[PDB]
């Protein structure tokens, strides 16, 4: 339930293969420990795009408070900056721009995706618009809404923190394999499908 | 500068700092998520379900219209007739990376089948379990709309419900009745 | 008679100095529900009327809009001239408090104008517009270059016969050849966009990528040491193809698309479309549905107003009021997620009425963010506003006069820091604007940052009025028209009644049928003047939406304020412009 | 011929009613009962113009278009106020038994009832007593029958016997109590049968082999073709 991708320069430049978990109980505390260390400070960038990075930065704010989970600091430089929140639309003049930012950032880097736009296109099937940003760079975790709420977007933060709680990645670049290892968890949709279809009354809309 | 402003550009710094200090004895805003559960109203416009007749059938009758309605084009389905006649979904799909939960699908139902709930967490993976198909969708409850049924109002002849049994319907005239 | 009554103006003053000007044969009139006089005058008498409308006793100094239309596929144009192109240019006059629209008919093959530029600055970027989506020339223009798609670009999207739809295209393939040309036609070279560089002036980029909430986008500098001597922007990062996109969807699926032309509006973009479209359909809607309108565009002009403040305090150096201002805008979010159901797009409103009625608490609501806005807002001013070093950094920065805002189309708080009164809500009352106490600020002339800013204060300040005013009286009745083209009717006559039934059956799916008319409706938005002018072809779709923004002309104006500054100055004046690149390119 | 219609002159062939020769011209007059290939007999009163006697006549008469010849020199109006309001009311009292039956028929999209009635600007429902209903008939595999949703417009009748010589389809019943059908139930004997799925402007005859997989006509991927 893991794949193993490597990337070696039609974009990505990357291969994803199915290998098992091959997880010395010493290296496993150390990466379980680095794993620990990676995901309870994650290191947005901060990436000006549309509608979406507005409700990105209303997650930022006092009222929500993203930065109880370590990812507060939201670093101008793809250098400084662990992960990627495409929170806004591809479009045909940008999706150069969003290639070359996403390319200078460093390994371990995450992708999130915000909003339809990011997802597919969305609701914007139009001729200067790239119908998702997975067309060229690879994604993470998507978060649907036009914008998502705040807290689903630290819905998706947790959700990429249990997805980096139990991945397998090199600890040093000189002993030890150098493919980069995910965990193939099982989807949201039927894990919650065991509550979601109990769901039998709501409020009406009539009231507050 | 000459000193007048200088003393004034003091005294609002300090100024400011006192503000921000008295900001800092103050009560904290943030609502604690995921401890402390979201309110939301109950139309707020989050996760499209389908949801169920008071008698415990689908709600939906595969009218297509959410389909048509949907300026996304997120919605795809197909009609199939049960024995009676009844009408229902055979299939039932919402592309979530594709819809901008605008609601325009629960205005434009004329049986109030699909119901947009106060729910938002649904964040994924991968964009291929976006898709949400009939099991997904259809819930155990007539959800935001608790006792609207389209059969009970509808003209067509269904189990349990002859023709003239809808509401406001008379009872069906032979037309070889000996009354004038 | 009602306001959406079609009329061609013919009394209008401006027309009869045309027929003594230019002769009684010279031009055509046109009646439309536009509201304004609309002129069909030859080609080359085009700078002719231009001159005269300029050099009037009450001139038109504004050029408030200029673009082209395909009228190929347009088949009622009964009592028009025959053209397969045409270009028309709105002129606002503020002393006579009107407008009028110049049409300008070409032929297929004739497809060159002559320019404007010569009378109204802002027609170089209107000019570049048309010719990008249209591909109609203009003669001496300084560059006719594509403002939105990049130079390697094939065709032009707003010609009827262009495919909308990606889908149409191939998949976006981005190979290492494709990526490394689209990099290389990123790379700015000064000949070609007129920097025509002395050996000592620097050259700075900044962007596309734009660590800011309004937008992204590129701006080249010519630096003399820290001075900027030349700069000229570099739009089309952000273009969604809105106008494109109203050809495709109908009249009512269009409302979401109108939700996201400025993303800091929602219901106040929403508001000209239904307008517009409510002149075309001749639907007059009730007291309580303008009252509800007005509550939610003073609501999100409160939101919009208070974004600005925080990211122009930001900008300046202060960090805390953007997490106070947040908090304020979860509160207003609070309100408009009860009454509508989302947050920043409600796409809420709806032709003739709204989606739903008000839920039954709302005014409790109201209450509390009424009681916790003002003590916030003079904490906002006394703790930020008041700093001498913002105060420092902010006035006399970017300063203009009324003559360089008049002549660049500038509008909202830009124009009216120049002392001209002149709000859409004040002089052409909509929506029952007319019924509340308000007051409209102006400035002492000058166009500094900071005064823009209090400019906005201020009008935060009288939409807090406004919406105290529409809380106290609030009409009880309907919440959508009694018109059969009210799309869609109200859903519990459609669940139990079966023409009702029929006719949201038809209004949702195949779309209304809009009797062929043109119809004109601009608004005081969050951001200066939104306009929205529709034209039908008789279909359930709209077969020319145009969308004009007041971003696109304060985006045009830059360069002539921020000439002669250093780079400090250029971020404050961004900053305390309050545009989205959403606004200028949509 | 030459006709005035709204003021405004138009030059039509002299033998065709009024209704064909307003249509040829692009005006648009409600109907229900005419078809061009069958003829006019003034059932639905649909097609109501308002006739005036010369040019400066203001009263005028209340005539059906489709049952009026376009003679030379015809003086006609069809947005009258009484025009309008007796075509809605036409609709209207169709409307007094047509059953909530939209989303679960066939002919949805592709009604002429459902047009005719958003085209007369008839949205309002003043009507709170019962409706009357029919009991179906098999007609067979292909024509499926639902005799709730019709309007006694007389189209069926007219064409299968008229035009087609069927003889196993004709209209019963009385007053309001009209059947238009077989007199049992069978198969249609007729082989221009199909016909009825589109001479029936509501959704009573119905495409039984499209009502197994049905979708609504805006779904339809459609060409020409032989
Ligand atoms: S998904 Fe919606 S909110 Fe997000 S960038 Fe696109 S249009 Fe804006
Ligand atoms: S909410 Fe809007 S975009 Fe989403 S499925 Fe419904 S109609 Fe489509
Ligand atoms: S609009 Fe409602 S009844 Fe019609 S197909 Fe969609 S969910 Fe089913
Ligand atoms: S069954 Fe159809 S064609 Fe026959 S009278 Fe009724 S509506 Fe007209
Ligand atoms: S035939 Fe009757 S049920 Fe069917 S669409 Fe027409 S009016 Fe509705
Ligand atoms: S169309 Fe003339 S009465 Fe039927």
């Amino acid at each position: 339930d893991y794949t193993l991708t490597r990337i070696d320069p039609r974009y990505p430049l990357q291969k994803q293969e199915i290998v098992t978990d091959p997880l010395n109980v010493f290296m496993g505390k150390l990466n379980d420990m680095v794993n620990w260390g990676r995901k309870n400070s994650i290191w947005p960038y901060n990436f000006g795009l549309s509608c979406c990075y507005v409700e990105m930065v209303t997650s930022f704010t006092a009222v929500h408070d993203v930065a109880r989970f370590g990812a507060e600091v939201l670093r101008a430089s793809p250098r400084q900056a662990d992960l990627m929140v495409v929170a806004g639309t591809c479009f045909t003049k940008m999706a150069p721009v969003i290639q070359r930012l996403y390319d200078q950032m460093l390994e371990p880097k995450w992708v999130i995706s915000m909003g339809a736009c990011a997802n597919s296109g969305g609701m914007y099937d139009i001729y200067s618009v790239v119908q998702g940003v997975d067309k060229f760079i690879p994604v993470d975790v998507y978060i649907p809404g036009c914008p998502p709420r705040p807290e689903a977007y630290m819905q998706a933060l947790m959700l990429l923190q249990e997805s980096i709680g139990k991945e397998r990645r090199p600890l040093s670049w000189v002993v030890g394999d150098q493919g980069v290892y995910r965990a193939n968890m099982q989807s949201e949709r039927e894990r919650k499908r065991g509550e979601r279809i109990a769901v039998t009354n709501l409020r009406t809309p009539d009231e507050i | 500068m000459t000193l007048k402003e200088l003393l004034v550009g003091f005294g609002t710094q300090v100024r400011s700092i006192w503000m921000i200090g008295l900001h800092a004895f103050a009560k904290r805003e943030t609502r604690m998520y995921p401890e402390e559960p979201v309110y939301l109203p109950p139309r707020y416009r989050g996760r499209i379900v389908l949801t169920r007749d008071p008698d415990g059938e689908e709600r939906c009758v595969a009218c297509n219209l959410c389909a048509v309605a949907c300026p996304v084009g997120c919605i795809s389905l197909q009609k199939a007739e049960t024995k009676d006649g009844r009408w229902y979904p055979e299939f039932f799909r919402i592309n979530f990376s594709r819809c901008i939960f605008c609601g325009l699908c629960e205005e434009a139902c004329p049986t109030t089948a699909i119901q947009l709930t106060p729910d938002f967490e649904m964040g994924e993976y991968k964009r291929q379990d976006l898709v949400y198909e009939k099991e997904d969708l259809l819930i155990s409850g007539p959800g935001k709309y608790p006792e609207y049924n389209f059969y009970r109002m509808a003209g067509m002849a269904i189990d349990g419900k002859d023709k003239g049994e809808a509401e406001n319907e008379a009872k069906p005239i032979d037309v070889k009745s000996l009354l004038p | 008679e009602p306001a959406w009554q079609t009329r061609d103006h013919l009394d209008d003053p401006v027309i009869g100095e045309l027929r003594n000007r230019f002769g009684p044969d010279a031009f055509t009139v046109q009646a439309t529900r536009t509201g304004v006089p609309v002129v069909w005058i030859k080609r080359e008498q085009l700078l002719e009327v231009g001159d005269f409308l300029k050099k009037l006793p009450k001139p038109y100094v504004m050029l408030f809009d200029l673009h082209g239309m395909d009228e190929r596929l347009r088949t009622h144009r009964e009592g028009l001239p025959a053209a397969d192109f045409s270009v028309f240019y709105h002129l606002i006059s503020i002393d006579r408090n009107r407008d009028i629209m110049l049409k300008v008919a070409l032929a297929e093959n004739d497809l060159h104008v002559p320019t404007f530029t010569k009378l109204f600055p802002n027609a170089n970027w209107y000019e570049r517009e048309t010719w990008d989506l249209f591909g109609i020339t203009f003669d001496g223009h300084p560059n006719l270059r594509r403002i939105m798609m990049p130079q390697t670009w094939k065709g032009h999207p707003l010609r009827k016969d262009y495919p909308a739809r990606a889908t149409e295209f191939s998949p976006f393939e981005l190979t290492k050849a494709k990526q490394d040309l689209e990099m290389e036609a990123l790379t700015f070279k000064p000949e070609e966009w007129g920097m025509k560089r002395n050996e000592d002036f620097m050259f700075l980029n900044l962007g596309p990528n734009h660590p800011s909430a309004h937008g992204a986008f590129r701006i080249v500098l010519q630096l003399d040491g820290e001075e900027i001597v030349d700069c000229v922007p570099d739009i089309g990062y952000h273009h969604r193809g809105a106008e494109k996109m109203g050809e495709r969807q109908s009249w009512h699926s269009y409302i979401p698309y109108t939700d996201r032309i400025e993303y800091l509006g929602g219901c106040v973009n929403e508001m000209p479309y239904v307008l517009a479209v409510e002149k075309l359909a001749g639907i007059t809607v009730p007291d309580r549905v303008n009252v509800i309108r007005v509550m939610l565009s003073e609501l999100f002009r409160i939101n919009s107003h208070l974004l600005y403040i925080s990211t122009f305090i930001q900008d300046v150096g202060a960090m805390t009021p953007v997490f106070f201002a947040f908090t304020d805008r979860q509160k207003i979010y609070d309100l408009v997620e009860a009454i509508t159901g989302f947050r920043m797009h409600p796409a809420w409103f709806r032709i003739g009425g709204v989606a739903h009625d008000l839920p039954r608490g709302w005014d409790r609501l109201l209450r509390e963010f009424l009681d916790w806005m003002p003590k916030r807002l003079a904490s906002y001013e006394k703790a930020a506003l008041q700093n001498t070093i913002l105060k420092g950094r902010s006035q006399g920065v970017a300063a203009y006069g009324a003559k360089e805002a008049l002549e660049w189309g500038t509008t909202g708080a830009g124009l009216r820091a120049t002392g001209i009164d002149f709000d859409v809500r004040k002089a052409r009352p909509y929506s029952g604007y007319e019924n509340f106490d308000f007051e409209i600020p102006v400035g002492g002339g000058v166009s500094d940052c900071y005064t823009r800013v209090m400019l906005k204060v201020e009008e935060l300040r009288q939409s807090l009025r406004i919406l105290e005013q529409c809380l106290n009286n609030m009409p009880e009745g309907p919440f959508k028209a009694d018109h059969p083209l009210t799309t869609p009717p109200p859903k519990e006559r459609t669940l139990q009644h079966i023409e009702t039934l029929i006719t949201h059956f038809l209004q949702v799916s195949w779309g209304p049928v809009m009797p062929a008319n043109e119809s004109f409706q601009m608004i005081e938005a969050t951001k200066g003047i939104n306009s929205y002018y529709l034209t039908s072809d008789g279909s359930t779709m709209s077969y020319r939406t145009r969308v004009r923004t007041p971003s696109f002309a304060h985006l045009q104006q830059i360069p002539a304020a921020i000439r002669g500054s250093l780079v400090s100055d250029l971020i404050v004046y961004l900053g305390s412009i309050d545009f989205v690149m959403s606004d200028v390119d949509r | 011929a030459t006709i005035h219609v709204d003021g405004k002159e138009y030059e039509v062939n002299g033998a065709d009613n009024l209704l064909e020769a307003c249509l040829s011209l692009g005006l648009d007059i409600p109907y229900f009962c005419w078809h061009p290939a069958l003829g006019s007999v003034g059932a639905c009163r649909q097609c109501a113009v308002k006739q005036y006697q010369n040019a400066e006549d203001t009263r005028g008469r209340l005539v059906m278009s489709c049952m009026t010849p376009a003679s030379d020199g015809t003086f006609i109006s069809i947005d009258d106020e009484e025009a309008k309001q007796f075509r809605e009311s036409v609709v209207e009292w169709l409307m007094t038994n047509h059953p909530h039956d939209c989303p679960v028929c066939e002919e949805g999209g592709n009604c002429h009832l459902q047009d005719m009635t958003v085209m007369t600007g008839h949205s309002f429902r003043r009507y709170r007593f019962t409706k009357r209903t029919h009991r179906n008939q098999d007609l067979g595999p292909f024509i499926s029958h639902e005799m709730n949703r019709c309007i006694a417009c007389y189209r069926c009748v007219r064409y299968y016997k008229d035009y087609a010589d069927g003889t196993d389809l004709g209209v019963y019943g009385a007053h309001d109590n009209v059947y238009f059908g077989r007199p049992e139930d069978g198969t249609l004997e007729s082989e221009f049968s199909g016909n009825l799925v589109e001479i029936c402007p509501t959704g009573v005859f119905t495409d039984k082999t499209h009502s197994e997989r049905y979708n609504r006509k805006w779904d339809m991927q459609f060409a020409p073709s032989i």
